[PDB]
């Protein structure tokens, strides 16, 4: 059976903050093609790791 | 670099913490330790 | 100090029943794709004349 | 056990106390009879009626044989220290002693 | 790492031959061997005791 | 968790359930600063005391 | 000793060569070894269960 996993938290250090925002937040990913992962996982920034 | 994908709405939260005891404050003021009579006028 | 804290592990350790039943099934889906047909027999049969 | 009160003249002496453990396992016991139903249904005064009294007496006596069989198994079984409950080389203390010969 | 050390020139009861006299030996708070002898040897200190990180 | 509800033909299998008990100890943390008693009063800008 | 056999001339699920069968009465209840595989072998007493310890 499935675990009903619903990924909704993305944690990344400050170095990946902008690129995580691009993954989640903009309709186009990095070339004007598309972004399937827009508003699927909300990212919270942090610096305690790395 | 340092990624992690986690659920938030589940009955469990990943990397759960444990606040076993509060942020108790430990002090060395005056006639409570020997650092201040049989020693310099030090406080920690 | 204490001679053997090795054996006193059983008494010290506590229980946190937070991982118990910390899961659930996937959300119900047959409603959208399937319709309920209540019945009380052993082998229900459907008939249509075209 | 807390150490004796030794002589305090120069300085107080700190002591380690001690620590030992003893794990045990539980057991079950049979109390079955399995008697024909007609006897109980057709029961009269004297037979199959005090059977509950027999059950109660056996249950009350159970700890006796339990403890006595355990003691009979003293050599076979062991104590918290690990060695047999009745051995000649108990490593309880540096001055090894034997509780049986 | 081993937690447990006594490095204040502190006194502990170590028994050599028929008597127990001041000396610093094991001096650790963890034990895996010689527990029965360590108890006699590891009697907590008489004087000031301070611990360090040998990490041996 | 329970085993999946299987089909029924002639008899029922009395299944079982596993357990994954997890053990983790506790650690102790501290941070302390040594200061001179006289210095905390010997100040006029209200600093070295809130520290 | 043996905690339990649960044989009743029936195993829970003895699956070999890609096919799962029911015979040979190989039911055990202990964590001596192969507990992960003991879950697969056990956990399916379709028929009645009779426990007669062999005191092994």
């Amino acid at each position: 059976r499935p675990l009903d996993i619903r990924p909704n938290l993305l944690v990344v250090p400050t170095t990946l903050r902008s690129k995580a925002k691009e993954v989640v937040g903009v309709q186009r990913l990095a070339n004007g093609a598309d972004n399937p992962n827009f508003e699927l996982v909300q990212v919270l920034d942090t610096a305690w790791l790395n | 670099f340092a990624p992690a994908a986690d659920p938030g709405a589940a009955w469990y939260l990943l990397d759960t913490s444990r606040s076993l005891k509060p942020l108790i404050y430990q002090e060395r003021m005056k006639p409570s330790f020997t650092s201040m009579t049989k020693e310099d006028d030090e406080q920690v | 100090a204490i001679i053997t804290p090795a054996l006193i592990s059983a008494l010290k350790t506590s229980f946190q029943k937070h991982f118990q039943d910390a899961l659930a099934t996937a959300p119900s889906t047959y409603l959208q794709v399937a319709t309920v047909i209540p019945s009380t027999t052993a082998s229900n049969t459907y008939g249509w004349l075209g | 056990q807390f150490p004796k009160l030794r002589e305090w003249i120069g300085q107080r002496v700190i002591k380690d106390m001690a620590a030992q453990g003893y794990q045990i396992t539980n057991k079950l016991f049979e109390s079955t009879v399995g008697v024909k139903r007609t006897d109980i249904e057709d029961d009269n005064l004297g037979v199959y009626g005090p059977l509950m009294q027999e059950m109660g007496r056996a249950a009350g006596a159970h700890p006796d044989e339990l403890v006595f069989a355990l003691l009979k198994a003293g050599n076979a079984n062991l104590c918290y220290d690990g060695q047999n409950f009745f051995d000649t080389d108990h490593p309880v203390y540096p001055n090894v002693d034997g509780t049986g010969t | 790492e081993v937690e447990g050390v006594f490095v204040r020139a502190t006194v502990e009861r170590r028994c050599r031959a028929g008597f127990c006299f001041d000396k610093e030996g094991q001096g650790f708070a963890d034990g895996v061997l010689s527990d029965e002898q360590l108890e006699a040897l590891e009697s907590d200190p008489l004087l000031k005791v301070e611990r360090c990180t040998f990490s041996g």
